[PDB]
């Protein structure tokens, strides 16, 4: 039920932050240990977190003309990461006591904000097919 | 069924203040708590003692037998900060229910009901249905509400009180077919000479399947083939198969389709080669 | 010994603004009472302030390719600015007693800050052939 | 010669503390102080007492005589936290020279000098003039330096402090001819039908002064000109020039010659025309 999330759109991203402010500061909720954690354990949780920072992000800009503007470019990340969020809805586990505690938190500035959308793209990529059956742990 | 102490189907405790549950059974396992964000939160105890009890504690309680009885009681943990939990985005599939997920931790208000984020006017066929146990729901999505700001509002006491902001974002039900597009109507080019054809496939959704194909003896199916999408507009996905052939030959001649297919029909155009 | 200082790129304020962030703050050390003041009284200290603030916002952005990015603009509504500093030195004053207070550090976002680059711009088209025979007192709120 | 009590030519009082300067003469006028922004503070008293000294009062003192002399001393008001004095921009002619004004307020310090303002290598060619009365002053400045962002440094008891960013903005230095450039060297229409020739005008600076011309009898100036300019680069200036005649006559028809001229030279190109 999910088809091709991901497009060329991504690859606007370097021409988006070099537009953006570098002192601009976007909320994200992280998910404390997403760097050395496997993606499966923090992958759903983020896809969520991009999405509505990416719906807020675009509340910030307003539509302009036919060139690529800041707003038409986050328009358009935000689909992608809204398709991932269904994408990781029907892969969604048969949840059975589990609540550690809710992501923090946190402002990135554009050009870490997108590392880590980045990385929750690949992320994406490599976890079909992919072994994941490490139980999401503190190590 | 297990016996919950507090007596009662729902209860409305201040949040700061002390919330004790307790089910007796001697079949007893464990209770069970749905959080806001659909996750179960588990206690193995009879009596489950929150102290200084927070608003996000706000949910059904089930008690579990060992024998597969269950029994329920709904709490409401009521904090004047908090009337509304938010936190989850708000999605929606076309010609079907979209719940914004707003819940209240004070079920002793008035006028549970939707406004759009910025005062305007609602949809005239926008209707929504109340729960104070869920949130609103949206009945009937249709294509014209993608990207809709709603808040949930409520009266208390008199005053009005609004929550965050949610952004629809609807899922298109696929019911068109695909719309396939060739450049040329027929070329050709002596041997050697490498040659390359795009086609421009159109839909709703990026769930569309597009292929190309060699038909000569039988519809062939070629793997090398360079894929790229776009997201034109809302309800705009454009992917564009490109068809590269390095020195061409009397073998690669011919008739090429292009196949694209959606859950409801399919589209194909046609075009021409000969080396 | 000043030529043409505004060019055509301030037409590319609208399509800068609705680029950057509106609730993005830019700091600018703003003169008190510039509103209802005539334009002599700050002009020549907003301008050199404008002058500084855009050339810290440039800092905030990186040079992509030729599509006009925030970078190109900002650059160049700088240059503007920057000329009309020393468009501004030339007619400055022969000071004697004059001290009030600094400007207060502001912030705004970037719809305001323009409106505030705008009314520059504008203050200083009329400022050539213009009487600044009027005060510099506040006391004149019924707008003067 | 003014008499001014504190006899010496500086004078190094603490910020907090109070400063009084008095100069005894019997054609006494008044005081004067240069701030850091060009500025001329007065006193009409013979005694000068500064309760609670700020380092913005450093500076030159200089009284005045009704005769006509002079007598000044230097006064350095010590802030830690406000060694160098800030607030101004950084202009600085191309060939000339350009005071980056961060004069400091601790004048018992080492290695006051200039440092790149993210930590980088200066250019090889930079020279400075360090002056703690004024600041220090950058020599022989090129287009190069331009957008140059320079931080003062200076040791104060073996630790580094550093004044905040002061971002180069240089003059061009006019030697160069304007360069100017039309479509058609040549074109006609019939009488009644509107024409436009766009001139463009090229030059480092805004300074350029450039018009259009009707040469028939001589060369004639007309008003009737659109003007368009644009920042096309660092040192890229481009002008547009637009002769717009509406209704054309026997009256409007010969050589029209676009001229521009710099402080260095000038240039010209015509175009034809005949109706
Ligand atoms: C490529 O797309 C083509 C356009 O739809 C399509 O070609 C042929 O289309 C016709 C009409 O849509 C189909 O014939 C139908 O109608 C006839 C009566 O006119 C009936 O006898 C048939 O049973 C059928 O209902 C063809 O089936 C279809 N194929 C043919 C024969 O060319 C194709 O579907 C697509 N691929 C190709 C070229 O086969
Ligand atoms: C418009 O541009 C014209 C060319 O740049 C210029 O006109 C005259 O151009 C001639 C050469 O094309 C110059 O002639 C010089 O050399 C000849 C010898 O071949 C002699 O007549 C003199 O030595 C002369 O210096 C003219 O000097 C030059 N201008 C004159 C005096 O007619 C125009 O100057 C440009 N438009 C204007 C007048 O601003
Ligand atoms: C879109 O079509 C493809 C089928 O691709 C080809 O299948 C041939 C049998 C024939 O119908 C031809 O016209 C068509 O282009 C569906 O995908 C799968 O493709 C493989 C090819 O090896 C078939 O063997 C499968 O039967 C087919 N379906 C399955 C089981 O995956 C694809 O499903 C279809 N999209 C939909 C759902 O309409
Ligand atoms: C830049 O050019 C302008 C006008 O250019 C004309 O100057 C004439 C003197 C003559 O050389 C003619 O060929 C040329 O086209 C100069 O400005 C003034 O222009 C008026 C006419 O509009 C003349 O009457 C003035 O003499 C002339 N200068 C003065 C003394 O005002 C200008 O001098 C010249 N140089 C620059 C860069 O300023």
């Amino acid at each position: 039920i999910c088809g091709n999330p991901v497009t060329d759109n991504v690859k606007d991203i370097t021409k988006l932050v070099a537009n953006l402010p570098n002192d601009y500061m976007i909320t994200l909720n992280y998910v404390a240990g997403m760097d050395v954690l496997p993606s499966h354990c923090w992958l759903r949780d983020m896809v969520i977190q991009l999405s509505l920072s990416l719906t807020t992000l675009l509340d910030k800009f307003s539509n302009i003309s036919e060139g690529l503007s800041n707003y038409s470019i986050i328009d358009k990340l935000g689909k992608i990461v809204d398709d991932l969020v269904l994408c990781m809805e029907e892969n969604a586990p048969k949840n059975i006591k589990e609540s550690p505690k809710r992501p923090e938190t946190r402002s990135f500035t554009p050009e870490e904000f997108f590392s880590i959308f980045n990385r929750s793209i690949d992320a994406f990529k490599d976890f079909m097919v992919a072994s994941d059956t490490s139980d999401c742990v503190l190590s | 069924p297990p016996s919950i102490h507090p007596a009662q189907s729902e209860l409305i405790v201040e949040a700061g203040d002390t919330l004790s549950l307790t089910c007796i059974d001697p079949d007893f396992v464990r209770w069970t708590f749905k959080t806001y964000f659909n996750e179960m939160v588990e206690n193995k105890k009879n009596e489950w003692i929150q102290e200084k009890a927070e608003a996000t504690r706000t949910g059904t309680y089930t008690c579990s037998n060992s024998n597969g009885l269950t029994s329920s009681i709904y709490v409401f943990v009521r904090d004047p900060a908090k009337l509304f939990l938010v936190g989850l985005p708000l999605f929606g599939k076309e010609d079907s229910d979209a719940l914004v997920r707003c819940p209240l931790t004070d079920p002793q208000v008035s006028q549970y009901s939707l406004i759009e984020c910025d005062g305007k006017s609602l949809p005239t066929d926008l209707t929504f249905v109340p729960n104070p146990k869920a949130g609103i729901t949206i009945k009937n999505v249709k294509r014209a509400y993608h990207r809709l700001c709603v808040r949930c509002a409520a009266q208390r006491d008199g005053t009005w009180l609004h929550s965050d902001k949610f952004t629809l974002k609807v899922r298109e039900a696929i019911k068109a077919i695909p719309v396939v597009s060739v450049p040329e109507t027929s070329h050709l080019l002596k041997k050697g000479d490498t040659f390359t054809v795009v086609c421009t496939i159109k839909d709703v959704s990026t769930s569309v399947n597009s292929m190309w194909l060699k038909m000569n003896p039988q519809p062939q199916h070629i793997a090398q083939v360079k894929h790229n999408s776009w997201h034109r507009g809302d309800f705009n996905y454009e992917r564009q198969e490109t068809l590269t052939i390095s020195s061409a030959r009397v073998d690669d001649s011919g008739v090429f389709m292009c196949y694209a297919n959606n859950t409801f029909g399919s589209a194909n155009v046609t075009t021409t080669l000969k080396v």
